[PDB]
């Protein structure tokens, strides 16, 4: 074979994990802003 | 005397294996720290490179990739095999004879 081939295509399979990590953290983080502000929505409510 | 002396080996060492290594080196760019493939060096001769082929081919199915570059003799030989083939190229070099 040629190297050029794997070489090239390594930088693609570091991408699929990259993408991967993104999406795992950036849905985690919208689910603790909802948690986060419902709980406040049950202060506002509870003291009024 | 000793600073002399450590130069003169230090200069043998660079003068007989600047070429293999540069070689085996470009060969294996990138694939000495992936955790995704293993590499496994190892020196061959012109007379002694269609055997090994043969010889890794039966062991190590189609999965592999061997790519060898030339040093100034025969040449330093590249394996590239996925990692817990491991075992399987080094049986298929120490059968034949070739060492690392």
């Amino acid at each position: 074979g040629l190297i050029k081939s794997l070489a090239e295509k390594e930088k693609q399979l570091l991408e699929r994990l990259e993408a991967a990590k993104k999406e795992a953290e950036e849905r985690v983080k919208r689910a603790e802003a909802e948690a986060k502000a419902l709980l406040e929505e049950a202060e506002a409510k509870a003291k009024a | 005397t000793r600073q002399k002396q450590e130069l003169e080996e230090e200069l043998a060492l660079a003068q007989a294996y600047l070429e293999p290594l540069e070689r085996l080196a470009a060969l294996a760019h990138g694939l000495d720290k992936s955790p995704f493939l293993r590499v496994i060096p190892f020196l061959l001769t012109e007379k002694e490179l269609p055997l090994v082929e043969e010889a890794l081919r039966k062991a190590l199915e189609d999965r592999y990739l061997l790519a060898h570059e030339a040093y100034a003799g025969g040449v330093p030989a590249l394996v590239v095999v996925h990692r817990k083939e491991v075992d399987q190229a080094k049986a298929a070099l120490s059968r034949a004879g070739v060492a690392e």
